């Protein structure tokens, strides 16, 4: 059977994509909230996988597993807000973005089973693209610099804003691990698979000291 | 008022579970998909595409990396041995790691099927000669000379044919030694005056249509340092 | 009584003989196996599939029993041995014929049985901590076969009293003198290694001891004749 | 918005519950099964296979263990009693523990049906004589002599038959005494000069097709010391 | 009726197959995790049962009952990771194996009912086999030793890696008992049932001091 | 993904409730009943005696 | 053993004398076949 090598099966699984620390004390997230832009490549092995192709369409199922750093389950109510592409993210714990109805919010207890939601294909284009040979739209005139190269902006998928419900800081140290699973995958235009280490998240740059895929051999004649 | 009992497995989160979950934007209608050429639906499509097989995986300096994509055939050589293509296992560390087939095997655990390895001669039009390309099934040792290699499965390649010599590996599996491909000088390398005395062979490899992979396994290099 | 001839080998056996086919299935070529076109594995029928007769065993008042491993028993004999050693993959059925030569004044009973995947377990002395694994010569005894150390537990911790759950036939010196067992290819795979895997072991064990009055021939011969049924070999050469 | 009430038994884990649970590898396709000869589907197939019955369960030294698989018939004996096969209960401690039937009863609690016990004489071809094999139904005592044993169910075995004696036990159940099989010398053991004066009988036993076992119960020896 | 003696009924039930101790302090599992290779014979009576046949196919339903050594239920989040045959097991609590998407993980609270999952027929062969008369391939050449005999490697079923969720050690002493139930059983080639004590897990070796099945009898004549 | 609300009466144990519960021995087949004379099906049979 | 690998009949004394080995061919043109 060949169902194990279908694109759907190849990407099918749910992987850790982000960890959110909400400590009692510290410099991390002092205002008891955090904004997490949806990053497909939060899961390590995912980028190289996904970059096997040029264009892709998919749904995303997000699951939210919350606890304290000891794995303890505590009586705390959380809010998972999805800020769609184009909507303004909350800048404070008192920001009015938290109550904007068009930002779908999820209210879960840390007691409840993990929360779970589906995010549709968000792009204004017909497909995401991990490669965009050109400067962002639109042209002309010069434009301003070299810096924007290779950045497609239609891949923006949204943002998850995670906070503890309430006006006062929570009594518990919390960790919110969020998992993503790709549904309904379609892909176009296969590419050679990355054989050099990644350097930056948004470009194919590689080290000027480049390496072989493999090479454990002295001469072509000896196995 | 409908009687129901909750069974074990309740409340658990299984990362490979394929259930359906509440849409976060029910009224949102995604951009309708247009036609894009080159759609892939199964990875086996890519396994059947021949890609360069680094049989010559010996140089490692960043300026001699391209030397790995081909191996030399020389006038200097007698009727001895050219190169032994590393064991015919695509998923093992070695020459096959340069092929798209080998890299897609790195994402799976078990595989099985037939292979194709096509050799292409890129010497001058004036050069002629014969190569003996032999396949040794697993367990059997590498043939000690050209003669005993001839006693087994082999094609005798002449430069009356530029490159349609496509050796076929009968079967490959995963259950450490596997089949060997060995290339021998049948005749010496023959050239007239004015033709260069060394030439290079490019080896391309792919899987046949009976090739399948099973247990998925994410394992690669390093993410975004 | 008649003359049975296949290939260049001819044996003398009896028309009046009851054959037992192992698990009710005759040996067959693996049109079964998916791997075909191209190409089907070499199959030898006319020449290799002949009557191979092993050196006879002498069974005494004190005998405990013998076993032979298949195909190990033949991977050192004829052109079967040649094919088995110089191919990569192998599968085959077998026709096993065990025959005694004794007089009406002798007595005893042999249990001739076939046990698929017959793993041997030897000892360190009773008991641990850790183990002695049995040597090649005890796990793959060749055409000579090996003699049982502890027949009661079949050298593997299992009672011989239940060995009749396997394809078997009794040789009661009072009743019959020969036993014929047909074994099909039994494995979790369609093909396997001829030299590293022994698909089954043949057992010939005295349950009722040989006896005779003083003056009769002290040793009664056990002659094993065997013939490959549906051989199949894949691979090349050395 | 579908109304539902959870009943007692909720959240419990019953080790004998036969529900269905989430596949951990939904996309994994297990190796397709090929045909293997000798498939067993019901244990009763194995109960109907005759295996050696240790009627002679008296020697215990590791070198005389094989002596248990048969019992002797001798010229020295008169017209008395050979051996009383232990009570016809397969699941009881005794001779039946060597049979595959008795061992499969060890994994169950209740059983019932008919039995077959076939005796095989392995003396010389020249030996002759008669044995009286009697079955005494449960409750009845062991018959005191050959004469009173003859008054009940019995077969008279002659060595004109090598082993076509297969005594049939009518019925066995579980609700401690059960039927007895007693083997008597009808005639003395007769041989000409040159034939040995002792011979051994091998007893084989099995269940008939009307045999059934009920309540499963794991109980054996010792695991991996 | 004879449905009680079907192989499905003979193997039907769920039995204790492994215990996992995760103590606060001690030498047992100091790194708050444990790797448990799936062992059919964890349940005592199962080996002799299963070894009645030569080849077998089956599914396995695993149930995980977790608590403290007193049977107490505590607010702790656990992770049950299934490491398939061929995948590398975690060596530390910080190993990246824990977040590999191709390792199916289950995230349960100790508060929740027992977790439960199904493992398919894992072998690359068409059937498991409890007896393998031969040395593992590849063949030959010599080999190097006798040690490998009787070991079939295609019986490998996987591994369960059990840990407490979090970066900090749990506040609670835990015991994770795991139960296995066989589904869809098929078996081939019946064998005589083991009548001598087991000595080692991977071979049929027996003590050179072998015993009768039973023998409570003085003479063949007296009952 | 099937929407459900648990109503009051959830988790309660009512001693006169006639639901069905998990068989503890699913593969066990009870002794088939034979015919026994004198079966009573209603107590009113006994009141008429 | 190695004699068994060639042309051979296995004679049992279930047959008194029905063993008649046949020599395939003989000619004159010093070694000849062996029994």
């Amino acid at each position: 059977s060949t169902a194990e090598t279908t694109l759907d099966s190849f990407f099918s699984r749910a992987g850790l994509v982000g960890e959110i620390d909400l400590p009692l004390e510290g410099t991390t997230n002092p205002n008891g909230y955090a904004n997490w832009d949806i990053d497909i490549t939060g899961y390590a092995q995912m980028r190289r996988k996904v970059e096997l192709f040029t264009y892709m369409r998919f749904d995303a199922e997000f699951t939210f597993v919350a606890c304290t750093p000891t794995g303890e389950v505590v009586p705390q109510l959380l809010q998972y807000m999805f800020v769609p592409p184009g909507a303004p993210k909350p800048d404070s714990r008192e920001s009015l973005a938290w109550q904007t109805a068009t930002n779908p919010s999820v209210f879960v207890k840390l007691s409840d089973p993990p929360a779970q939601v589906s995010v549709p294909f968000m792009s204004p284009a017909s497909a995401y693209q991990w490669f965009y040979d050109g400067y962002p739209t639109f042209g002309e005139h010069k434009q301003e610099k070299d810096l924007e190269y290779g950045a497609c902006p239609n891949n923006m998928m949204g943002t998850f804003s995670v906070r503890t419900v309430g006006t006062s800081k929570s009594k518990y140290p919390l960790v919110v691990r969020i998992y993503m699973r790709m549904k309904h995958v379609r892909a176009w235009i296969p590419r050679p698979m990355r054989n050099q280490n990644y350097l930056f998240k948004a470009n194919p740059n590689y080290a000027g000291n480049s390496i072989k895929p493999t090479g454990a051999s002295r001469t072509a004649i000896t196995t | 008022g409908f009687p129901t009992e909750l069974k074990p497995g309740t409340n658990q989160f299984l990362t490979t579970d394929d259930g359906v979950s509440a849409p976060i934007l029910p009224n949102f209608h995604p951009t309708p998909c247009i036609h894009i050429p080159g759609e892939v639906r199964n990875l086996l499509e890519l396994c059947q595409v021949e890609t360069i097989l680094e049989v010559n995986n010996v140089p490692t300096n960043a300026t001699s990396l391209m030397e790995r994509l081909r191996f030399p055939v020389s006038a200097q050589a007698g009727k001895g041995e050219l190169c032994a293509v590393f064991r015919a296992d695509p998923g093992r560390s070695g020459p096959w790691q340069s092929t798209l087939l080998g890299q897609l095997c790195g994402y799976y655990t078990q595989w099985s099927g037939s292979l194709e390895v096509t050799f292409m001669f890129t010497g001058s039009f004036m050069a002629t000669g014969k190569m003996l390309i032999a396949y040794t099934p697993p367990g059997g040792p590498l043939p000690k000379d050209r003669a005993t290699a001839m006693l087994g499965t082999h094609v005798i390649w002449d430069f009356g044919l530029q490159s349609s010599v496509t050796l076929v590996i009968p079967w490959i599996s995963n259950t450490y030694t596997t089949g060997l491909v060995s290339i021998w000088y049948q005749t010496n390398y023959v050239v007239p005056i004015g033709a260069p005395n060394t030439a290079y062979i490019i080896a391309l490899a792919a899987a046949q249509k009976n090739f399948t992979m099973q247990l998925c396994k994410d394992a690669s290099d390093i993410l975004q340092t | 009584v008649a003359q049975l001839t296949i290939g260049n080998s001819t044996i003398t056996t009896q028309e009046a003989a009851n054959i037992i086919v192992g698990y009710g299935e005759w040996p067959s070529y693996c049109s079964d196996s998916d791997a075909t076109a191209v190409d089907k594995p070499t199959r030898p029928d006319v020449s290799v599939n002949r009557f191979y007769t092993l050196d006879t065993k002498l069974w005494e008042k004190s005998s405990k029993g013998w076993y032979w491993k298949f195909p190990d028993v033949l991977t050192e004999t004829g052109v079967f041995g040649q094919n088995a050693q110089f191919h990569y993959l192998y599968r085959s059925g077998f026709c096993i014929h065990v025959q005694c030569n004794a007089s009406k004044f002798h007595q005893g009973a042999l249990l001739v049985a076939v046990l698929p995947e017959y793993v041997i377990g030897t000892v360190a002395g009773g008991t641990g901590t850790e183990d002695s694994h049995p040597p090649y010569k005890q796990t793959q005894p060749g055409a000579d076969g090996f003699e049982l150390q502890h027949p009661y537990v079949l050298d593997a911790g299992i009672p011989i009293s239940q060995l009749t759950v396997c394809p078997h036939q009794w040789i009661n010196l009072r009743t019959n003198n020969c036993a014929t067992i047909i074994v099909p290819y039994i494995n979790a795979l369609p093909f396997d290694s001829a030299l590293n895997h022994c698909n089954f072991g043949l057992l010939v064990v005295p349950i009722s001891p040989l006896d005779y009055d003083q003056g009769a021939t002290p040793v009664i011969p056990i002659t094993i004749t065997l013939a490959p049924m549906c051989s199949e070999f894949a691979g090349l050469r050395q």
